[PDB]
C-alpha cells in the first residue's frame, strides 16, 4: 500500500539517445527522503513478470512527483515498452526501496566529491540537491561514453556550491576520457565521496579512495523480489565473505571497495 | 482477522485456515514480506531451503526473465540449520505463533537431509517438512535424488524414520515418467507430496554470446510452467493415496481452483509474489466469490468430489 | 527476390538461402500461408507429419491457450503417404520448385517410419527427412521412441538404411537426460538433429471441471518453452558433431540469434505463425540489421565461432 | 496485408450483460461481401498468443467500418482485455475469414427462415440486411437464456419483410422457452434456413429440417491458425467421416445435420 501504487505518468520524453525521463505522481513520493533509493517498476506486458529496478533521479514533495532517467533496449525489452507510455498512463510502482545515500551527517565545512557514470548519474542529482542545502563544497565529475548520452548537465550546473566537470570516452564533449581522469585532477581533501556508475568506474573510484571511510557506493544487480527475500541480488561482504549483502535491501549504496554495508 | 471454513483444509500435520502457501525460496523466512501484510492471513509458509551448513549459493547473475516466467540459479543460499533453528524459525514463532511452517530441506547427500529433518522438527512452529529432492546427489555422480525412484525412496525412508512431523516430498518435473517416483516415495512412507519444483532453462546474452546466468542453467518458474504442473499433478493424483500441495505458475484464484481440478489439496504460490507482493492475500480474498461462481461449497468438498469423479 | 549470403547456411541436404523454416504442423503443406506471402522467401519448410495411412487425429477440443504458449492435441492428422506423394508435395514442387522441403515422418512402430522414409525421398522437392520420434511406440507399451536411447537408435538405423535424403531426428524434451538419446541417435547414423518437440501440459475448464482438451494432455509450445529448448540445445551441442536445427518459442529475430548462441545452425518457427502470419518473412527481413548490431558478419561465421568458443 | 491490419476502434460499449459491441474501421472492410465470415483478433496481452475468432455482425462500406458483438469472460480472459479498449485504440485483425452465408441464389419469391441463439445471433444481422434487398420473405426466430443477454432486437425489427420472434429460456422476455419452440410454431414452406447458435440449438434445427437442402449452419470451434493449416478446428464430414471439415476454412457455415460443406 505504502510500498506499492498505480502512479500516474505526468510526462515522458526522450532526453538523450535511448534515454527517457519519466515524471510520476503519487502518494509514494511522500515516503521518499534519502537520495539513492529506487523504484521497482512492473512492465505493461503480461509476459514480463519481473519488475525493473530504476533509481529515483529526484522528486518534488509539494508537487507529489518523482522523476527517473532510464535507458531502453530494443523492441523486445521491458524498458522499451515503458518508454511508450504517455501522460496520463498508470505505472505499477513498488517503492521507495533500499538504503540510500547518507546526508544527515554532512556539514557546510567538509568538501564533498560526487562521481557519476552513464545511467548511474540520475540518482546523484537528488543527492546533489540534498547536499546543496548543507552549503558544503561539492565537486561533481560526470562521465559518459559519448555526447548523445550525456544527461542532467543543465540540472547539475544550475546548483550553487557545485563545480561540475564532464568527460566523454571519445571526447565528443567536455574532457576526453573516463571520469577516472578528472578524478586524478582534483586537488583538495575530500570528506565524503558519493559514487554511482559502471562497475569499472566504481572499482576505480573505491580504489583511489581506499583510505576514505565516508565512501558511499551505489550498486546495481539483477533482481527479482526487490525486497530482500529471494537473494538474487547478492554481493560478498568484504568484511566477511560468508556474509551476503543484498543490493536491493542492504544496498544499493554501501561502504568500502570490495563492498562493506 | 476473519476466518472462513469454506477455505480451510486439513492435511497431515497441517490444519490450514486457507490453502494459500508462499512457495519455498520465494518468501525467505517471511521477514521481508511481513512488512507488506499480516502473515497470519496465510494458510502456511514454505520457508527457503535449510541445509546442514551455511550455503552462500551460486555466483551472479542469479536470475533472468523469460516469456511469462523466470530463471533462477540462486543455489539454495541459507544461513544453515543452527541459525535457522536459533534465529529464523523463532522469529516466526514469536511473531506468528499460530502460523504453521513448512520447513523445506535440501542437501548434497542423504546424511545431510537426515540431519536437518531430525532437528528442524524441534521448532514449535514447524508443522511439516518438505523435502527438496531436486538437489544433485554427490553419492550418485550428481544425479538429482528426484530422478530415480529407488534413490528417492531410500532418502524418504531414512528421513521418515527420524522426522518428528509429517514428511512431504517435492517432486521434480524433469523426468520422463513421474509415476514411478511418486509411487516409490509414497511406498517409502511420505505423508504427502508437493509438486512441482522448477523446469530447466537457459537464456543467452546476445551481446556477449554468453549465458545470462553465471550458473549457465537455471530453474524455470512462473505461469509459463503451469500447464506442465497441472499435467503432472493430475497424473500423480490418479496413482497415489496421499495429498498433494500443487504449485507452478499460480498467479490468481482461478489458477488455484485449476490446481484443485487437477487433484491438489492445497496450493503454493512462488514466483507470483515477486510481481505482486500482495498476490497471496488478494487470492485468499478472491477465492470465495470465485467458488460461488463455479458452484463450489468448500475446498474440502471440492477435493472429495474431484477424488471420486476421476475425470 | 533478393537473396543474402550473410543469411545462407549449408546443412546436410539443405542449401538454405536463410535459416528460417516454418515448423512441422504449424504450416500444413504451405497451401494456406502461401496466400499471405511468397513461400520462396523461406529457407525451407517442415511440412506436417506424414504417416503410412491416413490419420484423422484426436477428437476436439484440440487446442488451448496458456501463458505465453499453447497446448495442442491435434493427433498428427494427415491424408497419408499416397495423397502426400501424389498431391501435396507435387503442389509445392510445381509452385515452388526451388524450395527445399523437410519431410516430417511419424508412425506407431518402426515399420511405419521405414515405409514413409523409403518413399518420401522420391519427391524431387523433399531434400531431407525429420523423424518425429515423440510418437507412442505400440511395440513398447506406448513409450515414445524419443525416451529410450537404444530404441531411438534402432529406429534411426533402420530409417537411415532406407532413406534417400539426409536424415534428421527431432528430439523430445520430455526426458530426464537428453545427452544419451542424442549420442545414440548420432551413433546410429543421423545426419542432423532438430529440437525440440513440445513439452506436456494440461488445462482444466473451471465450469465443467474437465480437461479443456478431449485428449486431456497436449503438447506445450510457444515462447513459454524457449528457455527449455535453449537449455537442451546447448547441452546437446556440447556432445554431438552433427548440426542442430533449433526450435521452441521462437517469435522474432532476437530469438533466432539466441538459438545460434546455444549451438543451432538453422531455426524453425512454429506456434508464432498462428499469432502473426507474417512472422517468418518479418524475421528474415530483420536479421541483417540485428546481426549488424551484434557484430555478426554472417550466420555461417557465427556457427563456427560458437562451435569453437564453447562458452 | 489484405488479410491483416491494425484496425482502429471507432467505439465500444457494453450493450448487454457482459456483451460488448465494438466498431472497427479499416481497409479490410472493403474485402467483406458475404455474411458469416469472421475476424481473428489478437489480444492486447503478450501472454495471450492465440487470436480470438469473432463473427462479423455487420459492416458499412462507405463508412469503412465493421461491427462485432462479443461476450467476455472474467479478468483473466482475452475478450475481457479487449472490452477495455476505447475509441481510437488499435486492434490487430486478421480477416475477413471463412466461407460465409450464400445469398446470391436467393429471390423475392422464396421464404427464408433465420434462427439465432445467444452470441450466434450477431452474424445473422448482416445476413438479414443482405437478404432484405432481395425482398424475400424473412422470418427471424431469436433465442436467449435471459433478457439481460438479449441483443440486436432493435436492429432486426427495423427491417422490412422481416417477422421477428424472440424467446428466452426463463421467459423473462418474449416467448418462454428455447427457439426450438417458436420453430415448431411457424407455418409455411421454407426455401432456405440460415442458423447460428449453441450446439444443442443447431442439432435441433438441422434435425427438424433434415430434408431441407438449403440448410446453412454456421459453426464454432477452438481455433489456432484460423486459416486452415493447423487442423485444430476439425469436424467429421457427414458425407465421408474420413474427410475432415475445417470450421475456419471450410466453414464456419456448412450444409447438412451432422455436417456437410
Ligand atoms: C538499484 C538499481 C537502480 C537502477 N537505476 C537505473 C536508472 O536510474 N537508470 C537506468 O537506465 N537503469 C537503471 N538500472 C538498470 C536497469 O534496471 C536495467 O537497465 C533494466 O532493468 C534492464 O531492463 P530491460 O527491460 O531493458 O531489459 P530486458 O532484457 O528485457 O530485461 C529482462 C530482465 O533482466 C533484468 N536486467 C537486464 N539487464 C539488467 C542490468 N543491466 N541491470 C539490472 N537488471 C538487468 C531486467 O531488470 C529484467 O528482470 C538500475 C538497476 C538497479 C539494480
Ligand atoms: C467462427 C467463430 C465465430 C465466433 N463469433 C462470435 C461472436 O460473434 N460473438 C461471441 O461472443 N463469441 C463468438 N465466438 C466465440 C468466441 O470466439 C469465444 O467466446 C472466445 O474466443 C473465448 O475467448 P476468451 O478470451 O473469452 O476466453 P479464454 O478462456 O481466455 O480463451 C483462451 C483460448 O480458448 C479459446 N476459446 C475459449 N472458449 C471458446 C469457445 N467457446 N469458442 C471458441 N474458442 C474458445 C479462445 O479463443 C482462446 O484461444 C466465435 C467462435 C468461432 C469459432
Ligand atoms: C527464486 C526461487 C527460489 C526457490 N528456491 C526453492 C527452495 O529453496 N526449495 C524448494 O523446494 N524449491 C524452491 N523453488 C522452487 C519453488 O518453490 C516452486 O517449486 C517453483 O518455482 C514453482 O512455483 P512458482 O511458478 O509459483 O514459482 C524456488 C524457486 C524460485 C523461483
Ligand atoms: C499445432 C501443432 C502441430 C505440430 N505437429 C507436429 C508434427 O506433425 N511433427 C513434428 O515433429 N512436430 C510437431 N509439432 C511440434 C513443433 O513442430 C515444434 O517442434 C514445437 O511446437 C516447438 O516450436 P514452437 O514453440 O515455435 O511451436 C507441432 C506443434 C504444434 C503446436
Ligand atoms: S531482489 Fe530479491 S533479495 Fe534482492
Ligand atoms: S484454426 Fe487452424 S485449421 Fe482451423
Amino acid at each position: 500500500s505504502q510500498l506499492q501504487e498505480m502512479m500516474t505518468v505526468v510526462s515522458q520524453r526522450e532526453v538523450a539517445y535511448n534515454i527517457f525521463e519519466m515524471v510520476l505522481k503519487g502518494t509514494l513520493v511522500d515516503e521518499m527522503d534519502l537520495p539513492g533509493q529506487f523504484l521497482h517498476l512492473a512492465v505493461p506486458n503480461g509476459a514480463m513478470l519481473l519488475r525493473r529496478p530504476i533509481s529515483i533521479s529526484s522528486w518534488d514533495k509539494r508537487a507529489k512527483t518523482c522523476t527517473i532517467l532510464y535507458r531502453i533496449g530494443d523492441e523486445t525489452t521491458g524498458t522499451y515498452k515503458l518508454s511508450k507510455l504517455e501522460s496520463g498512463a498508470k505505472v505499477d510502482v513498488m517503492g521507495p526501496l533500499g538504503n540510500g545515500f547518507p546526508v544527515a551527517e554532512v556539514t557546510s565545512t567538509d568538501k564533498i566529491l560526487i562521481i557519476g557514470g552513464g545511467i548511474g548519474v540520475p540518482p546523484l542529482y537528488e543527492l546533489a540537491k540534498q547536499l546543496e542545502k548543507t552549503g558544503c563544497q561539492m565537486t561533481i565529475l560526470l562521465g559518459f561514453a559519448s555526447e548523445n548520452v550525456k544527461i542532467l548537465e543543465n540540472e547539475f550546473s544550475n546548483l550553487k556550491n557545485v563545480t561540475l566537470k564532464i568527460a566523454t570516452d571519445d571526447g565528443s564533449y567536455g574532457t576526453k576520457g573516463h571520469v577516472g581522469m578528472l578524478m586524478n585532477e582534483i586537488d583538495f581533501e575530500v570528506d565524503a565521496l558519493y559514487t554511482c556508475g559502471a562497475p569499472a568506474m566504481l572499482k576505480a573510484v573505491a580504489k583511489k579512495y581506499d583510505q576514505l571511510e565516508r565512501l558511499y557506493i551505489s550498486m546495481e544487480s539483477r533482481m527479482a523480489c526487490g525486497i530482500g527475500a529471494c537473494y538474487a541480488c547478492v554481493e560478498h561482504d568484504k568484511e566477511d565473505e560468508s556474509h551476503a549483502l543484498k543490493v536491493c535491501e542492504d544496498g544499493p549504496v554501501f561502504l568500502g571497495k570490495q563492498l562493506s554495508l | 482477522m476473519t476466518e472462513n471454513n469454506r477455505l480451510s483444509v486439513k492435511l497431515p500435520g497441517l490444519d490450514l485456515k486457507n490453502p494459500i502457501i508462499p512457495a519455498s525460496g520465494c518468501f525467505g523466512f517471511g521477514e521481508e514480506y511481513a512488512k507488506y501484510y499480516d502473515l497470519n492471513k496465510l494458510g502456511s509458509i514454505m520457508v527457503k531451503a535449510t541445509t546442514l551448513h551455511p550455503r552462500f549459493g551460486n555466483p551472479t547473475p542469479r536470475v533472468a526473465e523469460t516469456a511469462s516466467g523466470m530463471l533462477n540459479a540462486i543455489g539454495l543460499q541459507n544461513p544453515g540449520l543452527e541459525v535457522i533453528m536459533t534465529e529464523k524459525l523463532p522469529w516466526l514463532n514469536e511473531n506468528f505463533p499460530e502460523l504453521p511452517i513448512i520447513a523445506n530441506v535440501a542437501g548434497s547427500e542423504e546424511a545431510d537431509y537426515v540431519a536437518v529433518c531430525a532437528k528442524i522438527g524441534d521448532a514449535a512452529n514447524v508443522k511439516a517438512i518438505e523435502l527438496n529432492i531436486s538437489c544433485p546427489n554427490v553419492k550418485h555422480g550428481g544425479q538429482a535424488f528426484g530422478t530415480d525412484p529407488e534413490v528417492a525412496a531410500a532418502l524418504v525412508k531414512a528421513c521418515k524414520a527420524v522426522s518428528k512431523v509429517p514428511l512431504y516430498v517435492k517432486l521434480s518435473p524433469n523426468v520422463t515418467d513421474i509415476v514411478p517416483i511418486a509411487k516409490a516415495v509414497e511406498a517409502a512412507g511420505a505423508d504427502g507430496l508437493t509438486m512441482i519444483n522448477t523446469l530447466m532453462g537457459v537464456r543467452f546474452d546476445l551481446k556477449t554470446r554468453q549465458p545470462i546466468l553465471a550458473n549457465i542453467t537455471g530453474g524455470l518458474s512462473g505461469p509459463a510452467i503451469k500447464p506442465v504442473a497441472l499435467k503432472l499433478i493430475h497424473q500423480v493424483a490418479q496413482d497415489v493415496d496421499i495429498p498433494i500441495i500443487g504449485m507452478g505458475g499460480v498467479a490468481n484464484a482461478q489458477d488455484v481452483l485449476e490446481m484443485y481440478m487437477a487433484g491438489a489439496s492445497a496450493v503454493a504460490v512462488g514466483t507470483a509474489n515477486f510481481a505482486d507482493p500482495f498476490v497471496c492475500p488478494k487470492i485468499i480474498d478472491k477465492l470465495p466469490e470465485l467458488m460461488d461462481q463455479y458452484r463450489i461449497e468448500s475446498l474440502e468438498s471440492l477435493i472429495q468430489e474431484v477424488k471420486e469423479g476421476k475425470k
